[PDB]
Protein backbone atom coordinates (compact mmCIF):
# COMPACT_ATOMS: atom_id res chain seq x y z
CA UNK A 1 0.00 0.00 0.00
CA UNK A 2 1.82 3.34 -1.62
CA UNK A 3 -0.94 5.70 -0.78
CA UNK A 4 -0.85 5.83 3.10
CA UNK A 5 2.92 6.13 2.63
CA UNK A 6 3.12 9.05 0.26
CA UNK A 7 0.96 11.07 2.36
CA UNK A 8 3.22 9.74 5.18
CA UNK A 9 6.84 10.55 4.33
CA UNK A 10 5.88 13.55 1.68
CA UNK A 11 2.25 14.72 2.38
CA UNK A 12 2.89 14.62 6.00
CA UNK A 13 6.01 15.24 6.24
CA UNK A 14 6.04 19.41 5.04
CA UNK A 15 3.03 19.78 6.63
CA UNK A 16 4.88 18.92 9.99
CA UNK A 17 7.36 20.77 9.39
CA UNK A 18 5.32 24.24 8.94
CA UNK A 19 5.37 27.38 11.50
CA UNK A 20 1.97 27.58 12.06
CA UNK A 21 1.36 24.36 12.00
CA UNK A 22 2.80 23.30 15.70
CA UNK A 23 -0.98 24.21 17.66
CA UNK A 24 -2.51 21.01 15.25
CA UNK A 25 0.03 18.46 16.31
CA UNK A 26 -1.77 18.13 19.72
CA UNK A 27 -5.50 18.16 20.68
CA UNK A 28 -7.21 20.18 22.70
CA UNK A 29 -6.57 20.50 26.45
CA UNK A 30 -10.17 22.53 27.57
CA UNK A 31 -8.87 23.54 31.03
CA UNK A 32 -5.95 25.15 30.55
CA UNK A 33 -7.35 26.58 27.10
CA UNK A 34 -10.20 28.22 29.64
CA UNK A 35 -12.62 26.54 27.04
CA UNK A 36 -14.60 23.91 28.24
CA UNK A 37 -17.56 24.24 25.07
CA UNK A 38 -14.92 22.91 22.64
CA UNK A 39 -16.26 18.91 22.90
CA UNK A 40 -19.71 20.29 22.86
CA UNK A 41 -19.51 22.33 19.41
CA UNK A 42 -16.77 19.76 17.60
CA UNK A 43 -18.03 16.58 17.43
CA UNK A 44 -14.83 14.98 15.59
CA UNK A 45 -11.83 16.24 17.29
CA UNK A 46 -10.24 12.61 15.69
CA UNK A 47 -7.37 15.07 13.80
CA UNK A 48 -4.14 17.28 15.49
CA UNK A 49 -1.01 14.67 16.07
CA UNK A 50 -3.55 11.87 16.04
CA UNK A 51 -3.93 12.00 12.00
CA UNK A 52 -0.10 10.82 12.65
CA UNK A 53 -0.27 8.48 14.86
CA UNK A 54 -3.01 6.52 13.22
CA UNK A 55 -1.35 6.83 10.02
CA UNK A 56 1.82 5.01 10.55
CA UNK A 57 -0.26 2.54 12.80
CA UNK A 58 -2.10 1.76 9.63
CA UNK A 59 -5.52 2.66 11.03
CA UNK A 60 -6.52 4.37 8.17
CA UNK A 61 -7.50 1.42 5.21
CA UNK A 62 -7.39 3.61 2.33
CA UNK A 63 -6.53 6.90 0.20
CA UNK A 64 -9.17 8.49 1.12
CA UNK A 65 -10.17 7.62 4.73
CA UNK A 66 -6.73 9.38 6.04
CA UNK A 67 -7.26 12.44 3.57
CA UNK A 68 -10.96 13.11 5.03
CA UNK A 69 -9.55 13.03 8.65
CA UNK A 70 -7.04 16.00 7.19
CA UNK A 71 -10.32 18.36 6.43
CA UNK A 72 -11.68 17.71 9.42
CA UNK A 73 -9.54 19.98 11.52
CA UNK A 74 -9.34 22.68 9.06
CA UNK A 75 -13.46 22.72 8.70
CA UNK A 76 -13.29 22.59 12.54
CA UNK A 77 -11.11 25.33 12.94
CA UNK A 78 -13.52 27.24 10.81
CA UNK A 79 -16.87 25.98 12.74
CA UNK A 80 -15.65 27.16 16.44
CA UNK A 81 -13.31 30.19 15.55
CA UNK A 82 -14.49 33.09 13.84
CA UNK A 83 -13.74 34.05 10.18
CA UNK A 84 -10.11 35.95 9.98
CA UNK A 85 -9.27 34.73 13.39
CA UNK A 86 -5.33 34.47 13.81
CA UNK A 87 -5.96 30.28 14.50
CA UNK A 88 -8.07 30.35 11.34
CA UNK A 89 -5.85 31.91 8.95
CA UNK A 90 -3.29 29.19 10.38
CA UNK A 91 -5.43 26.91 9.52
CA UNK A 92 -6.22 28.33 5.92
CA UNK A 93 -2.54 28.17 5.39
CA UNK A 94 -2.02 24.60 6.22
CA UNK A 95 -4.81 23.46 3.97
CA UNK A 96 -3.53 25.42 1.01
CA UNK A 97 -0.33 23.98 0.91
CA UNK A 98 -1.99 20.72 1.56
CA UNK A 99 -3.67 21.58 -1.76
CA UNK A 100 -0.23 22.40 -3.06
CA UNK A 101 1.14 18.72 -3.14
CA UNK A 102 -1.61 16.43 -3.69
CA UNK A 103 -2.51 17.94 -7.21
CA UNK A 104 0.64 15.38 -8.25
CA UNK A 105 -0.95 12.38 -6.45
CA UNK A 106 0.41 9.11 -7.61
CA UNK A 107 -2.03 6.02 -7.85
CA UNK A 108 -3.47 3.77 -5.55
CA UNK A 109 -1.88 0.28 -4.64
CA UNK B 1 16.80 28.73 16.95
CA UNK B 2 18.24 31.72 19.22
CA UNK B 3 17.10 34.88 17.61
CA UNK B 4 13.49 33.96 17.29
CA UNK B 5 10.16 34.88 18.65
CA UNK B 6 8.33 32.92 21.36
CA UNK B 7 5.23 31.84 21.12
CA UNK B 8 2.91 33.86 22.96
CA UNK B 9 -0.93 34.32 22.64
CA UNK B 10 -0.81 37.94 24.51
CA UNK B 11 -2.34 41.10 23.10
CA UNK B 12 -0.10 43.92 22.14
CA UNK B 13 -1.52 45.76 19.42
CA UNK B 14 1.43 47.73 17.44
CA UNK B 15 1.31 51.01 15.16
CA UNK B 16 3.99 51.31 12.22
CA UNK B 17 4.93 54.43 11.32
CA UNK B 18 7.43 54.50 8.17
CA UNK B 19 8.63 57.75 8.96
CA UNK B 20 11.60 56.96 6.58
CA UNK B 21 11.01 58.28 2.71
CA UNK B 22 11.34 55.03 2.00
CA UNK B 23 9.13 52.02 0.97
CA UNK B 24 9.61 49.98 3.85
CA UNK B 25 8.97 46.23 4.11
CA UNK B 26 8.63 45.36 7.76
CA UNK B 27 9.67 41.97 8.15
CA UNK B 28 8.26 39.60 11.05
CA UNK B 29 10.34 36.72 12.51
CA UNK B 30 9.25 33.06 12.71
CA UNK B 31 9.56 31.52 16.00
CA UNK B 32 12.39 29.59 14.14
CA UNK B 33 14.11 33.14 13.18
CA UNK B 34 13.09 33.07 9.82
CA UNK B 35 12.15 36.34 7.32
CA UNK B 36 8.33 36.75 7.25
CA UNK B 37 7.36 40.07 4.77
CA UNK B 38 4.28 41.39 5.51
CA UNK B 39 2.37 44.56 3.38
CA UNK B 40 4.60 47.63 2.73
CA UNK B 41 4.40 51.06 3.89
CA UNK B 42 4.55 53.77 1.51
CA UNK B 43 6.81 56.31 2.47
CA UNK B 44 5.18 58.71 5.35
CA UNK B 45 2.16 56.44 6.04
CA UNK B 46 1.51 54.75 9.53
CA UNK B 47 -0.87 51.57 10.19
CA UNK B 48 -2.57 50.56 13.29
CA UNK B 49 -1.46 47.07 13.52
CA UNK B 50 -2.43 44.31 16.58
CA UNK B 51 0.70 41.61 17.63
CA UNK B 52 1.60 39.36 20.28
CA UNK B 53 4.51 40.44 23.17
CA UNK B 54 7.40 38.67 22.52
CA UNK B 55 7.47 38.65 18.63
CA UNK B 56 10.46 40.42 16.90
CA UNK B 57 10.65 42.98 14.00
CA UNK B 58 13.35 44.47 11.93
CA UNK B 59 12.39 46.67 8.92
CA UNK B 60 14.07 46.46 5.32
CA UNK B 61 13.50 48.57 2.10
CA UNK B 62 11.37 46.72 -0.17
CA UNK B 63 13.12 47.40 -3.35
CA UNK B 64 16.84 48.28 -2.54
CA UNK B 65 17.40 45.55 -0.08
CA UNK B 66 18.34 47.85 3.01
CA UNK B 67 18.34 48.33 6.10
CA UNK B 68 15.98 50.53 8.46
CA UNK B 69 16.04 51.78 12.54
CA UNK B 70 12.56 51.20 14.07
CA UNK B 71 13.44 53.58 17.03
CA UNK B 72 17.06 54.32 16.20
CA UNK B 73 17.35 50.53 16.92
CA UNK B 74 17.93 47.44 14.57
CA UNK B 75 15.41 45.56 15.82
CA UNK B 76 11.33 45.95 17.46
CA UNK B 77 9.94 43.77 20.33
CA UNK B 78 6.65 44.66 21.95
CA UNK B 79 6.33 46.79 24.97
CA UNK B 80 3.92 46.43 28.22
CA UNK B 81 0.47 47.81 26.53
CA UNK B 82 -1.56 48.22 29.39
CA UNK B 83 -2.87 52.19 30.15
CA UNK B 84 -0.57 52.54 26.93
CA UNK B 85 -2.29 50.17 24.99
CA UNK B 86 -0.80 51.44 21.15
CA UNK B 87 3.06 50.64 21.42
CA UNK B 88 4.57 52.32 18.99
CA UNK B 89 7.11 52.28 16.76
CA UNK B 90 8.76 54.78 14.34
CA UNK B 91 10.99 54.09 11.57
CA UNK B 92 13.39 56.04 9.85
CA UNK B 93 16.90 56.34 7.86
CA UNK B 94 19.71 54.86 9.59
CA UNK B 95 22.71 57.06 9.81
CA UNK B 96 24.73 55.36 6.68
CA UNK B 97 28.14 55.48 6.69
CA UNK B 98 29.21 57.52 3.63
CA UNK B 99 30.88 54.26 1.90
CA UNK B 100 27.95 52.39 1.90
CA UNK B 101 25.57 54.67 1.05
CA UNK B 102 27.84 55.57 -2.13
CA UNK B 103 27.74 51.91 -2.52
CA UNK B 104 23.87 52.05 -2.68
CA UNK B 105 23.56 54.89 -5.08
CA UNK B 106 25.69 53.29 -7.36
CA UNK B 107 23.67 50.02 -7.58
CA UNK B 108 20.56 52.35 -7.96
CA UNK B 109 22.02 53.97 -11.24
CA UNK B 110 24.32 50.84 -12.69
CA UNK B 111 22.84 47.84 -14.13
CA UNK B 112 23.66 44.90 -11.56
CA UNK B 113 24.68 42.82 -14.32
CA UNK B 114 27.83 45.02 -15.17
CA UNK B 115 29.23 46.61 -11.74
CA UNK B 116 32.68 45.00 -13.32
CA UNK B 117 32.91 47.45 -16.30
CA UNK B 118 33.46 50.51 -13.52
CA UNK B 119 37.27 51.11 -13.38
CA UNK B 120 37.51 50.36 -9.41
CA UNK B 121 39.56 47.85 -7.51
CA UNK B 122 38.51 44.60 -7.50
CA UNK B 123 38.36 44.54 -3.62
CA UNK B 124 35.57 47.38 -4.24
CA UNK B 125 33.58 44.86 -6.65
CA UNK B 126 32.54 42.52 -4.15
CA UNK B 127 31.22 45.82 -1.59
CA UNK B 128 28.44 46.61 -4.30
CA UNK B 129 28.12 42.55 -5.19
CA UNK B 130 27.45 42.57 -1.36
CA UNK B 131 23.48 43.61 -1.35
CA UNK B 132 22.49 44.63 2.38
CA UNK B 133 20.32 41.24 2.59
CA UNK B 134 18.17 40.60 5.81
CA UNK B 135 19.95 37.38 7.07
CA UNK B 136 22.81 38.85 6.31
CA UNK B 137 22.59 41.35 9.01
CA UNK B 138 20.85 38.48 11.39
CA UNK B 139 24.18 36.68 11.73
CA UNK B 140 25.85 39.93 13.49
CA UNK B 141 22.85 40.41 16.07
CA UNK B 142 22.82 36.83 16.55
CA UNK B 143 26.49 37.27 18.37
CA UNK B 144 25.23 40.89 19.91
CA UNK B 145 24.23 39.26 22.94
CA UNK B 146 27.42 39.22 25.40
CA UNK C 1 15.67 75.78 13.96
CA UNK C 2 19.20 76.24 13.01
CA UNK C 3 20.22 77.24 9.61
CA UNK C 4 24.09 74.97 8.04
CA UNK C 5 25.72 77.04 5.78
CA UNK C 6 29.44 77.65 3.97
CA UNK C 7 31.16 80.39 3.30
CA UNK C 8 34.17 80.87 0.21
CA UNK C 9 36.67 83.42 -1.25
CA UNK C 10 39.37 81.80 -3.03
CA UNK C 11 40.44 78.27 -2.75
CA UNK C 12 39.46 78.16 0.97
CA UNK C 13 35.59 77.26 2.49
CA UNK C 14 34.47 77.05 6.08
CA UNK C 15 31.92 74.96 7.20
CA UNK C 16 29.52 75.50 10.03
CA UNK C 17 26.31 76.18 11.57
CA UNK C 18 24.36 79.10 12.84
CA UNK C 19 21.25 80.86 14.53
CA UNK C 20 18.32 82.14 12.03
CA UNK C 21 18.16 84.73 14.99
CA UNK C 22 21.36 86.05 14.72
CA UNK C 23 22.28 88.98 12.18
CA UNK C 24 25.09 88.58 9.91
CA UNK C 25 26.83 91.41 11.71
CA UNK C 26 27.24 88.81 14.32
CA UNK C 27 28.24 85.88 11.60
CA UNK C 28 31.36 88.20 10.51
CA UNK C 29 32.73 88.39 14.37
CA UNK C 30 33.00 84.62 14.61
CA UNK C 31 35.14 84.79 10.86
CA UNK C 32 37.43 86.32 13.11
CA UNK C 33 37.75 83.44 14.96
CA UNK C 34 39.20 81.18 11.62
CA UNK C 35 40.88 84.25 9.85
CA UNK C 36 41.60 86.57 12.15
CA UNK C 37 40.79 89.75 10.35
CA UNK C 38 38.21 92.36 11.77
CA UNK C 39 34.93 92.15 10.80
CA UNK C 40 35.15 95.80 9.04
CA UNK C 41 37.73 94.77 6.40
CA UNK C 42 35.58 91.67 5.35
CA UNK C 43 32.10 91.84 3.78
CA UNK C 44 29.93 89.08 3.31
CA UNK C 45 27.85 88.61 0.33
CA UNK C 46 25.03 85.90 -0.93
CA UNK C 47 25.99 85.32 -4.36
CA UNK C 48 26.04 88.72 -6.02
CA UNK C 49 23.93 90.72 -2.92
CA UNK C 50 25.67 92.87 -0.23
CA UNK C 51 24.93 92.03 3.39
CA UNK C 52 24.32 94.84 5.58
CA UNK C 53 25.08 94.36 9.34
CA UNK C 54 21.55 94.61 10.24
CA UNK C 55 19.41 91.78 8.84
CA UNK C 56 19.39 88.34 10.24
CA UNK C 57 20.59 85.27 9.09
CA UNK C 58 16.18 85.05 8.08
CA UNK C 59 15.39 88.00 6.51
CA UNK C 60 18.13 87.51 3.97
CA UNK C 61 16.97 84.41 3.26
CA UNK C 62 18.76 81.55 4.33
CA UNK C 63 16.14 79.02 5.64
CA UNK C 64 16.04 75.30 6.87
CA UNK C 65 14.95 74.22 3.68
CA UNK C 66 17.50 75.83 1.11
CA UNK C 67 20.80 75.51 3.97
CA UNK C 68 20.51 71.87 4.82
CA UNK C 69 23.10 69.81 6.48
CA UNK C 70 23.09 67.41 3.55
CA UNK C 71 23.26 70.21 1.44
CA UNK C 72 24.42 73.60 3.11
CA UNK C 73 24.29 77.38 1.60
CA UNK C 74 26.60 79.07 -0.11
CA UNK C 75 27.46 82.64 0.75
CA UNK C 76 30.69 84.61 -0.40
CA UNK C 77 33.66 86.84 1.25
CA UNK C 78 35.60 89.49 0.43
CA UNK C 79 38.84 91.65 1.93
CA UNK C 80 40.14 95.45 1.27
CA UNK C 81 43.78 94.76 2.04
CA UNK C 82 44.88 98.02 2.74
CA UNK C 83 41.70 100.81 1.47
CA UNK C 84 38.63 98.59 -0.32
CA UNK C 85 37.93 96.11 -2.70
CA UNK C 86 38.71 92.77 -4.22
CA UNK C 87 35.30 91.53 -5.31
CA UNK C 88 34.20 88.68 -6.10
CA UNK C 89 36.61 85.31 -5.89
CA UNK C 90 33.91 83.00 -7.27
CA UNK C 91 35.84 79.83 -7.15
CA UNK C 92 34.50 76.47 -8.61
CA UNK C 93 35.68 72.82 -9.53
CA UNK C 94 34.69 70.42 -11.78
CA UNK C 95 33.96 67.09 -11.71
CA UNK C 96 34.37 64.32 -14.50
CA UNK C 97 30.59 63.74 -15.81
CA UNK C 98 30.54 60.53 -18.05
CA UNK C 99 28.02 58.01 -17.07
CA UNK C 100 30.12 54.70 -18.74
CA UNK C 101 27.78 52.29 -18.09
CA UNK C 102 25.16 54.39 -16.17
CA UNK D 1 38.78 73.35 17.62
CA UNK D 2 38.90 73.26 13.43
CA UNK D 3 41.21 71.09 11.40
CA UNK D 4 41.98 72.34 7.59
CA UNK D 5 41.59 69.87 4.92
CA UNK D 6 43.29 70.24 1.23
CA UNK D 7 42.06 68.97 -2.22
CA UNK D 8 45.21 67.20 -5.23
CA UNK D 9 43.56 70.54 -6.80
CA UNK D 10 44.16 73.18 -3.97
CA UNK D 11 40.68 74.33 -2.25
CA UNK D 12 40.99 74.74 1.89
CA UNK D 13 38.54 73.38 3.86
CA UNK D 14 37.81 74.37 7.45
CA UNK D 15 35.71 72.04 9.28
CA UNK D 16 35.78 71.33 13.08
CA UNK D 17 37.69 69.09 14.17
CA UNK D 18 35.23 66.35 15.54
CA UNK D 19 33.33 66.39 12.41
CA UNK D 20 36.51 64.84 10.54
CA UNK D 21 37.22 62.42 12.90
CA UNK D 22 34.12 60.60 11.77
CA UNK D 23 36.60 59.49 9.45
CA UNK D 24 38.69 56.00 10.53
CA UNK D 25 41.28 57.67 8.68
CA UNK D 26 41.82 61.26 10.07
CA UNK D 27 41.02 59.46 13.29
CA UNK D 28 44.29 57.60 12.93
CA UNK D 29 46.27 60.41 11.37
CA UNK D 30 45.26 62.71 13.75
CA UNK D 31 47.93 60.50 16.41
CA UNK D 32 47.32 58.02 18.85
CA UNK D 33 50.79 58.98 20.14
CA UNK D 34 50.97 62.91 19.55
CA UNK D 35 50.17 69.24 13.71
CA UNK D 36 46.11 69.89 12.56
CA UNK D 37 46.18 70.17 9.05
CA UNK D 38 46.23 67.47 6.39
CA UNK D 39 45.73 67.10 2.54
CA UNK D 40 45.00 64.70 -0.07
CA UNK D 41 46.84 64.54 -3.64
CA UNK D 42 44.12 62.17 -4.97
CA UNK D 43 41.19 63.59 -3.02
CA UNK D 44 39.28 66.46 -5.52
CA UNK D 45 37.58 69.49 -3.92
CA UNK D 46 34.20 68.80 -5.71
CA UNK D 47 34.53 65.31 -4.29
CA UNK D 48 36.41 66.72 -1.01
CA UNK D 49 33.26 69.10 -0.25
CA UNK D 50 30.44 66.11 -0.08
CA UNK D 51 32.61 64.59 2.01
CA UNK D 52 33.15 67.73 4.05
CA UNK D 53 29.02 67.63 3.95
CA UNK D 54 28.76 64.02 4.60
CA UNK D 55 30.60 65.46 7.86
CA UNK D 56 27.96 68.14 9.08
CA UNK D 57 25.31 65.15 8.41
CA UNK D 58 27.35 62.45 9.82
CA UNK D 59 27.49 64.96 13.49
CA UNK D 60 24.38 66.62 12.96
CA UNK D 61 21.87 63.33 12.76
CA UNK D 62 23.74 60.39 14.50
CA UNK D 63 21.14 58.82 17.30
CA UNK D 64 18.90 61.93 16.90
CA UNK D 65 15.16 62.32 17.44
CA UNK D 66 14.57 63.92 14.00
CA UNK D 67 13.70 62.28 10.91
CA UNK D 68 17.53 61.45 9.03
CA UNK D 69 16.78 62.01 5.74
CA UNK D 70 18.10 60.77 2.72
CA UNK D 71 21.76 61.99 1.16
CA UNK D 72 22.13 63.51 -1.79
CA UNK D 73 24.80 62.17 -4.39
CA UNK D 74 24.90 63.99 -7.89
CA UNK D 75 25.48 60.54 -10.44
CA UNK D 76 28.49 61.72 -12.23
CA UNK D 77 30.75 62.08 -8.56
CA UNK D 78 29.09 58.72 -7.21
CA UNK D 79 31.77 56.95 -8.55
CA UNK D 80 34.70 59.33 -6.92
CA UNK D 81 32.95 59.55 -3.60
CA UNK D 82 33.16 55.74 -3.28
CA UNK D 83 37.02 55.52 -3.62
CA UNK D 84 37.29 58.79 -1.32
CA UNK D 85 34.80 57.45 1.44
CA UNK D 86 36.59 54.11 0.61
CA UNK D 87 39.87 55.26 1.71
CA UNK D 88 38.48 57.44 4.26
CA UNK D 89 36.77 54.67 6.44
CA UNK D 90 33.69 56.28 7.08
C1 LIG E 1 -1.56 46.10 7.17
C2 LIG E 1 -0.10 45.88 7.34
N1 LIG E 1 0.77 46.82 6.82
C3 LIG E 1 2.00 46.48 7.06
S1 LIG E 1 2.22 45.00 7.91
C4 LIG E 1 0.51 44.81 7.97
C5 LIG E 1 -0.06 43.65 8.69
C6 LIG E 1 0.39 43.32 9.95
C7 LIG E 1 -0.20 42.30 10.67
C8 LIG E 1 -1.24 41.56 10.13
C9 LIG E 1 -1.84 40.44 10.94
N2 LIG E 1 -1.06 40.19 12.14
C10 LIG E 1 -0.20 39.18 12.24
O1 LIG E 1 0.03 38.41 11.31
C11 LIG E 1 0.53 39.04 13.57
C12 LIG E 1 1.85 39.82 13.58
C13 LIG E 1 2.83 38.91 14.32
O2 LIG E 1 2.66 39.06 15.74
C14 LIG E 1 2.41 37.53 13.87
N3 LIG E 1 0.95 37.65 13.78
C15 LIG E 1 0.02 36.69 13.86
O3 LIG E 1 -1.17 36.94 13.79
C16 LIG E 1 0.47 35.24 14.08
N4 LIG E 1 -0.34 34.68 15.15
C17 LIG E 1 0.18 34.46 16.36
O4 LIG E 1 1.37 34.63 16.60
C18 LIG E 1 -0.77 33.97 17.42
C19 LIG E 1 -1.68 32.85 16.94
C20 LIG E 1 -2.09 31.80 17.96
C21 LIG E 1 -3.32 32.07 18.82
C22 LIG E 1 -3.26 31.09 20.00
N5 LIG E 1 -3.14 29.70 19.55
C23 LIG E 1 -4.11 28.79 19.75
N6 LIG E 1 -5.36 29.25 19.82
C24 LIG E 1 -6.27 28.30 20.09
N7 LIG E 1 -7.53 28.78 20.06
C25 LIG E 1 -8.05 29.61 21.13
C26 LIG E 1 -8.44 28.41 18.98
C27 LIG E 1 -9.17 27.11 19.26
C28 LIG E 1 -9.13 26.21 18.05
O5 LIG E 1 -10.11 26.03 17.34
N8 LIG E 1 -7.95 25.64 17.80
C29 LIG E 1 -7.72 24.76 16.65
C30 LIG E 1 -6.32 24.49 16.24
C31 LIG E 1 -7.12 23.43 16.90
N9 LIG E 1 -6.02 27.00 20.31
C32 LIG E 1 -4.73 26.68 20.22
N10 LIG E 1 -4.33 25.41 20.43
C33 LIG E 1 -4.44 24.39 19.40
C34 LIG E 1 -4.17 24.90 21.79
C35 LIG E 1 -2.86 25.32 22.41
C36 LIG E 1 -1.65 24.62 22.56
C37 LIG E 1 -1.30 23.25 22.07
N11 LIG E 1 -0.74 25.32 23.22
N12 LIG E 1 -1.36 26.49 23.52
C38 LIG E 1 -0.63 27.52 24.25
C39 LIG E 1 -2.61 26.53 23.06
C40 LIG E 1 -3.52 27.69 23.26
N13 LIG E 1 -3.72 27.51 19.93
C41 LIG E 1 -2.03 29.44 18.64
C42 LIG E 1 -2.12 30.37 17.44
C43 LIG E 1 0.43 34.36 12.79
C44 LIG E 1 1.08 33.01 13.11
C45 LIG E 1 -1.01 34.12 12.34
C46 LIG E 1 1.20 35.03 11.65
C47 LIG E 1 -1.67 41.87 8.85
C48 LIG E 1 -1.09 42.90 8.13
Amino acid sequence: TNQLQYLLRVVLKTLWKHQFAWPFQQPVDAVKLNLPDYYKIIKTPMDMGTIKKRLENNYYWNAQECIQDFNTMFTNCYIYNKPGDDIVLMAEALEKLFLQKINELPTEE
Amino acid sequence: PVLRSVNSREPSQVIFCNRSPRVVLPVWLNFDGEPQPYPTLPPGTGRRIHSYRGHLWLFRDAGTHDGLLVNQTELFVPSLNVDGQPIFANITLPVYTLKERCLQVVRSLVKPENYRRLDIVRSLYEDLEDHPNVQKDLERLTQERI
Amino acid sequence: MDVFLMIRRHKTTIFTDAKESSTVFELKRIVEGILKRPPDEQRLYKDDQLLDDGKTLGECGFTSQTARPQAPATVGLAFRADDTFEALCIEPFSSPPELPDV
Amino acid sequence: MYVKLISSDGHEFIVKREHALTSGTIKAMLSGPGTNEVNFREIPSHVLSKVCMYFTYKVRYTNSSTEIPEFPIAPEIALELLMAANFLDC
